[PDB]
Order: C-alpha cells, then sequence, then structure tokens
C-alpha cells in the first residue's frame, strides 16, 4: 500500500495471473493488482472540490505517452 | 549434467555404425562423405575426430540414421 | 541462398525428404586432379641453384 | 479513472490487424481489458463486434471476463 | 537343474502393477502369476509374466484355488503373440514362503519340468535385488536325515533386453546417476559396500544366534560355507604383506602427488592469466 | 465442443515397456496392440497397460484386430482384476518415422467411431536408440473443421505446447489430417526403485579392488601420456607468452582421472585391511 502495508488483493492478483500458464481465464486476475496512481482531495462534505495541485518538475518525466 | 552430456556423445559414437569414405572437408565440423550404400551425403562431423588424421578419401564410420561422421 | 551463386556444374546440398537446396559446396573435382595440386611447397630455393 | 481515461486505441487496432490466431485473439482481448480496467469503457469491444464474435468456447469466457 | 535365473524389468514392473491392482480392488497378502521365459544352457531368462486368479484360506494354510484353466488360456494367447516364450515358472509377491508354495510348485511342474518360483518383493529394499529364486528339489538327504520336498535357492540376477534398457533409462532419466566414476560417487559406493557387508554379517550373526540357542536346526551347508569363509579370511599383519602394501601405497601416493602438483601449477597459470586480464581491463578503462 | 491443446496421454511405465518390447520383438513386421486405459474427464487419457495383438500378416489394419482374441483376453484380464476400457491402439513404425499413413488414419477413424477420444500411438523401435524414446500420440482432425477455418484443437492454456513437431510428421501431414497429443509418463516411486534395481551395483563391486597389475599398468600409461602433454603444454605456454587450450585441457583431464583412480583404490585397500580383520 501507500503506507507500506502489503496489499493482499494485489499479491493475490499477481499470483493468480502468474498462474495463467495453466489457465488463460485466470489471466484477468491481474486486475486486482491495478492501483490508481491518484491523489484525490476531499473536503468535510465528502465531495471532491476543484483544487489545483502543484508539482515542481518538468512536464515530460511524468506525462502520458503521446499518440503516435 | 556435463557428465551426462559427455556420456550421450560417447553413446552416439555407437557400435552399429556404417562404413563410408570421407571425401573432403567442407568447413569446420562438417564434411562430405560417400557411404558404402552408394550415395554421397553432406554430413556433420562430431567433435575431436583428429581432423589432422581426417584426410580426404579416408575410411570412417557413419551414424546409421543421421549419417553423421562419428 | 541467392540463386545467382548457383552456377551450372556446382555441388549443392539438399535437405532430406524435401530436397531443398540449402548450401553451395566446393566445386566437384576429379580426385586424381585434386590430389595433383601442390599443398606443401618443396624446400628448394633459388639459392640452391648455381650457374 | 473515467475522468482520466486517456487510453490509446491505435496500438490496439494495429495488434488486432496483425492478429491471425485464436491465441493472439484472446491476447488482444485481455490486453484491451487491461488497458481499460476500471475505466468502464468498452469502446473497442463495442466497435469490433465481428472480431469479438469470432471467439469460441473458453475464448468467450475470456471476453466476458475482459468486460468485467 | 538351473544354475542362474535373470529376471527382466518388464517382469518386475508387471508384477508390481499386478500387486497394486489386486490390492486396490481388494486386500490380499500375496498375488500369483506365471513367469514366461527361455533357456540358454542352465540360465533361465524370465522375460515376461502374467497374473492368474488365485485366493486361499490364510488360516487353513493348505486350501488355495490357482486357476489352471486360466493359466493355460493365457499361456496359449501369449504363445500366439510370441512363440519363443514357454512357461518357465511362477511368481508370488509374498515376502515369505508358505506351506502352499510346494503344492503350487507341484501344480506348475505339470506345465514345466524345471518349474522355478520367483518371489518378487513389491516392498522395495536397498541392499539386494527384489527377486529370490527357488527350485523344488526332493532327494534322499546324504545327510541321513528325513527328507521332505522343499525348495533350494537359485542364483538370481536382473538383466534387460535393449528395447527394455531404452525404456528403463528413459523412465530413470531424471534420477539417474552418471555412468562414470566421479570421486564422490566412488567414495559413496565404497560406503554402501561397507553398509552391505555389515548387513550381511549381521544376518549371519542372527542366524548363528538362533541356531546356537536352538530355535533352528543346524544346516550343514550353511555351516560348511561359514567354515570356508573363516578359512578364507586373510592375514593382514603378515610382514611380507605389510611391506608390499606400503610399497603399493607409496606408488599410488607418488602418482597422486604428481597429479596434484600438475593441477596446482595449472591453477597458478590460470590465475596469472586472470591477473593479467584484470590489469589490461582496468588500464583500458582508465585510459 | 473442441478438444484443446492441453489433453495428455499418461503412458504408464508398464505400458511403455510393453510397447517397446513388442516393437523390437517383431520388427520389421508392423506390430499392433490395444490400450487398456481410461479417459478420466476431458484432458486425461490414462493408458494403464497395453495389449499385444497376434501378428496377422496383413500388415496393420482393422483386419488385424482379430476381435475374438480381443474379447477373450479382455474378459480374462477383467477376471485377473484389470477392468479397463480400450482407449485406442498402438502400432510400431520400424524406422520410417512416427506418424500415420492412410491405413492408420482409417483404423484410427474406426476407433474414434467406437469412442471419439481414442488416441493412436506410434513407436519407432529402430530410432528408439537407448536414451531417446521416439513415441508419439495422435488423433484425427475432422474434415469439416479444418475447411471451416476453425483450428483443429482449442488452445485454452500454455500446456500442450513446448513440443517441436517432427519434420517427418509435417511432410506426412501432421496438422492437416491429425494432431500430435502430448505424452506424459506416470512414474511411481516404487516403480522407479524397481527400475533402479536393474543396474544397481552390488556391495561386492562397491568394496572390491581393481587388479593391481592392471592398475600399475594404467598409472604408468597415463603418467607417460601426461608427461607428453606436459612437454606440449610447456612449449605452448612458452610460445604463446613470447608471441604475446588443448594441452592444458587434456592435462587437466589426465590429472583428474589419475587422482580419482589412485585415491579410490587407496581408500578401498585401507577399508579392506580394516574391515576384513
Ligand atoms: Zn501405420
Amino acid at each position: 500500500s501507500r503506507t507500506g502495508h502489503t496489499h493482499m488483493p494485489s499479491v493475490v492478483g499477481v499470483l493468480v495471473f502468474t498462474q495463467f500458464w495453466f489457465w488463460f481465464p485466470l489471466s484477468h486476475f491481474l486486475s486486482l493488482a491495478y492501483t490508481p496512481t491518484c491523489v484525490i482531495g476531499l473536503n468535510k462534505d465528502l465531495k471532491m472540490p476543484k483544487v489545483q495541485y502543484k508539482s515542481n518538475c518538468k512536464p515530460s518525466t511524468f506525462a502520458y505517452p503521446a499518440p503516435l | 549434467e556435463f557428465l551426462h552430456a559427455q556420456e550421450e556423445v560417447k553413446r552416439i559414437q555407437s557400435i552399429p555404425l556404417v562404413i563410408g569414405q570421407f571425401l573432403e572437408a567442407v568447413d569446420q565440423n562438417t564434411a562430405i562423405v560417400g557411404s558404402t550404400t552408394g550415395s554421397n551425403y553432406y554430413v556433420r562431423i562430431l567433435s575431436t575426430i583428429d581432423r589432422e588424421l581426417l584426410k580426404p578419401n579416408a575410411s570412417v564410420a557413419l551414424h546409421k540414421h543421421s549419417n553423421a561422421l562419428v | 541462398i541467392d540463386i545467382n551463386d548457383v552456377t551450372p556444374n556446382c555441388r549443392v546440398a539438399l535437405r532430406n525428404d524435401s530436397y531443398t537446396l540449402h548450401k553451395i559446396l566446393p566445386n566437384k573435382v576429379d580426385p586424381l586432379v585434386s590430389l595433383m595440386m601442390v599443398e606443401k611447397v618443396p624446400d628448394s630455393t633459388y639459392e640452391m641453384i648455381g650457374g | 479513472l473515467i475522468r482520466n481515461n486517456n487510453t490509446d486505441l491505435m496500438i490496439l487496432k494495429n495488434t488486432k490487424d496483425a492478429v491471425r490466431n485464436s491465441v493472439c485473439h484472446t491476447a488482444t482481448v485481455i490486453a484491451n481489458s487491461f488497458m481499460h480496467c476500471g475505466t468502464t469503457s468498452d469502446q473497442f469491444l463495442r466497435d469490433n463486434l465481428e472480431w469479438l464474435a469470432r471467439a469460441t468456447n473458453w475464448a468467450k469466457f475470456t471476453a466476458t471476463a475482459s468486460l468485467g | 537343474a538351473v544354475q542362474k535365473v535373470v529376471v527382466h524389468p518388464l517382469v518386475l514392473l508387471s508384477v508390481v502393477d499386478h500387486f497394486n491392482r489386486i490390492g486396490k480392488v481388494g486386500n490380499q497378502k500375496r498375488v500369483v502369476g506365471v513367469l514366461l521365459g527361455s533357456w540358454q544352457k542352465k540360465v533361465l531368462d524370465v522375460s515376461n509374466s502374467f497374473a492368474v486368479p488365485f485366493d486361499e484360506d490364510d488360516k487353513d494354510d493348505s486350501v488355495w484355488f490357482l486357476d489352471h484353466d486360466y493359466l493355460e488360456n493365457m499361456y496359449g494367447m501369449f504363445k500366439k503373440v510370441n512363440a519363443r516364450e514357454r512357461i518357465v515358472g511362477w511368481y508370488h509377491t509374498g515376502p515369505k514362503l508358505h506351506k502352499n508354495d510346494i503344492a503350487i510348485n507341484e501344480l506348475m511342474k505339470r506345465y514345466c519340468p524345471n518349474s522355478v518360483l520367483v518371489i518378487i518383493d513389491v516392498k522395495p529394499k536397498d541392499l539386494g535385488l527384489p527377486t529370490e529364486a527357488y527350485i523344488s528339489v526332493e532327494e534322499v538327504h546324504d545327510d541321513g536325515t528325513p527328507t521332505s520336498k522343499t525348495f533350494e535357492h537359485v542364483t538370481s540376477e536382473i538383466g534387460a533386453e535393449e528395447a527394455e534398457e531404452v525404456g528403463v533409462e528413459h523412465l530413470l532419466r531424471d534420477i539417474k546417476d552418471t555412468t562414470v566414476g566421479t570421486l564422490s560417487q566412488r567414495i559413496t559406493n565404497q560406503v554402501h559396500g561397507l553398509k552391505g557387508l555389515n548387513s550381511k554379517l549381521l544376518d549371519i550373526r542372527s542366524y548363528l544366534e538362533k541356531v546356537a540357542t536352538g530355535k533352528l536346526p543346524i544346516n550343514h551347508q550353511i555351516i560348511y560355507q561359514l567354515q570356508d569363509v573363516f578359512n578364507l579370511l586373510p592375514d593382514v599383519s603378515l610382514q611380507e604383506f605389510v611391506k608390499a602394501f606400503y610399497l603399493k601405497t607409496n606408488d599410488q601416493m607418488v602418482v597422486v602427488y604428481l597429479a596434484s602438483l600438475i593441477r596446482s601449477v595449472v591453477a597458478l597459470h590460470n590465475l596469472i592469466n586472470n591477473k593479467i586480464a584484470n590489469r589490461d581491463a582496468e588500464k583500458k578503462e582508465g585510459q | 465442443p473442441a478438444v484443446d491443446t492441453a489433453e495428455q496421454v499418461y503412458i504408464s511405465s508398464l505400458a511403455l515397456l510393453k510397447m517397446l518390447k513388442h516393437g523390437r520383438a517383431g520388427v520389421p513386421m508392423e506390430v499392433m496392440g490395444l490400450m487398456l486405459g481410461e479417459f478420466v474427464d476431458d484432458y486425461t487419457v490414462r493408458v494403464i497397460d497395453v495389449f499385444a495383438m497376434p501378428q496377422s500378416g496383413t500388415g496393420v489394419s482393422v483386419e488385424a484386430v482379430d476381435p475374438v482374441f480381443q474379447a477373450k483376453m479382455l474378459d480374462m484380464l477383467k477376471q485377473t482384476g484389470r477392468p479397463e476400457m480400450v482407449v485406442g491402439w498402438y502400432h510400431s513404425h520400424p524406422g520410417f518415422g512416427c506418424w500415420l499413413s492412410g491405413v492408420d488414419i482409417n483404423t484410427q477413424q474406426s476407433f474414434e467411431a467406437l469412442s471419439e477420444r481414442a488416441v493412436a500411438v506410434v513407436v519407432d523401435p529402430i530410432q528408439s536408440v537407448k536414451g531417446k524414446v521416439v513415441i508419439d500420440a495422435f488423433r484425427l482432425i475432422n474434415a469439416n473443421m479444418m475447411v471451416l477455418g476453425h483450428e483443429p484443437r482449442q488452445t485454452t492454456s500454455n500446456l500442450g505446447h513446448l513440443n517441436k513437431p517432427s519434420i517427418q510428421a509435417l511432410i506426412h501431414g501432421l496438422n492437416r489430417h491429425y494432431y500430435s497429443i502430448t505424452i506424459n509418463y506416470r512414474k511411481n516411486e516404487l516403480e522407479q526403485k524397481m527400475l533402479l534395481n536393474l543396474h544397481k551395483k552390488s556391495w561386492m563391486e562397491g568394496l572390491t579392488l581393481q587388479d593391481y597389475s592392471e592398475h600399475c599398468k594404467h598409472n604408468e600409461s597415463v603418467v607417460k601420456e601426461m608427461l607428453e602433454l606436459a612437454k606440449n603444454y610447456n612449449k605452448a605456454v612458452e610460445e604463446e607468452d613470447k608471441m604475446t587450450q588443448d594441452p592444458k585441457r587434456h592435462l587437466e583431464e589426465h590429472v583428474d582421472v589419475l587422482m580419482t583412480s589412485n585415491i579410490v583404490q587407496c581408500l578401498a585397500a585401507m577399508l579392506d585391511t580394516v574391515v576384513f580383520k
């Protein structure tokens, strides 16, 4: 997890995905190993307000791959 | 495993081999032979068959199936 | 293999059961002629000849 | 994920074009599933109904799993 | 008589499979079959076998139902499949004999004059072969003792056709040993030899204990062989032998010394080459 | 429904040994037999044992089955305690490859008609040189499925692949009329130990000593050879280091053999002197 705790869904998903050599349908278990790389700000009302996060780095070391 | 592979090579250098005349050496570890069956083949030489002694038109035993010079 | 290297009267190797040409071998030479070219040069020299 | 669903479809289109075998077919299905996981966007599967319909036996199992 | 019997891997596997299937369907101490083979001098070649239906009363110890009709039918069909394999004996997968063994060997002698029992122990041991061979001989004991129709041991061995060697080797490819003497394996073989010698000596000592106390009678052939063994024990404290022994040990040790010296010199050459290579690489990297 | 490229035929140790024996015991005549086995669920064909067929002279075909012999011996094997169906047939191809010919295809079609899971196995005893068992299972591809564009066999897992199909089988139509099933072997620990008993050495040979005269002769011979290699290796090192392998390698092999043989016999002699008094 983000705090260092082992992510049980993620480890289970990776193991079962690795167990696709014997059964392709289990190859989808890797979905459990997908974690959104999101930082989401919530205020007291538990609704997402329009905030502007500020990262001090070049806009090419973390940008989406360009369409080719 | 290395010992096993050595033993396998020593085995493929087996007993029921077929006589033939090594005609010439094309490259390293490959040469042309003419088997006493009356046909000429482009076969592969095993390793360390004394290529110094392996002179053109030399009596040599051939693998019965692959015709390799062994 | 490129065809252009496959000239008439040249030896070629053929795969088993498919007779597919997969190598160009040394040109065939009559054994009597082949054992007629000099491989090991004599040891005589122009310094061994006088007059 | 839905707000940021910056997925690329041309690469998947190229894979689909290059595919010939059922193995690669299910591979493309699963890769689409991975590239669309948590995005709820099945645009590729709703566009290539003929391709998706060329599946059979456990390939249909895998395609439905990709949907999930 | 028969001096040797060589059983085959196919026979061993068939016996094991027969016992397994019988003990899976039901429960029985023994399972019985016929052994088919050929003779070459007094060397039987047990190259095949087939199970026969057979059950007995383990309490009575004298009632059994070996199926002669089944035996002959199977023998005929095996003759049809292969002809150079005539009934040469029978086998039962019992670790120990029974009072029924003589009777069943009498039954089998109708199909073979020199009928031989082969006890093939499905339980796998670690010192000896899984087959023990017995031939029923009944003769007036020159000993002068009452004579009873009993078995006599026959030398047994395991041999294989080439078409069986290929299968055996393929099946054992994963757990096979090298077909060459590597020093570790040779030392291990010597240790196993000591183990086997100790086990055999222990068996002989236990038999001597039993015969001495009185549980068993004195077997004159056993005692003769033991006497000959003790006659055959060498004398290693003899001076003329100690001197030759030291001479040979010194010869072997000088050969070993030369070998080790050569090996050390070669290793030094290898390290010289490695040091030079490292020097060259670091100089090139620096420049 | 579609058989996938994951089914395996589990040939027992006894079945394989019987197959090879029959093949090399009736070469060159095409030997044949039935497979007393079991289809377990959909991916398993357990060939528990085989069942030789008498040589019928008319090659290998349905005419060679001799059904009366089949029924009689199957009934008697059941009596023995071996109640297994006939999961296909085996027949040898002595030296001319491991595939199916037209008659083989017809026979396997008949077997599939009996039950559409039977596998036709082929063993080539001639090229089954010890160390390499050239055996292969097969089943036919329905004429409709191939033309329909659908693959002959489903592919749901990576199991089943990892096998390189033979060039002979390709040129004889491996995938156009049939397909090669993967052969697995069911080896029990007890069976493996029984197999080991074949060449298992005796404690005698473990504790025995090489002839001493022969040992001395061998040591002298190898030491002379190692002397010659030492001279060669000296010249090689000198020339290479003056202008800046086979001698070193051969010398290492000779030193290794000398050390192992001499040490083994010395220790065997020590053990004998202690143990036998
Ligand atoms: Zn055939």
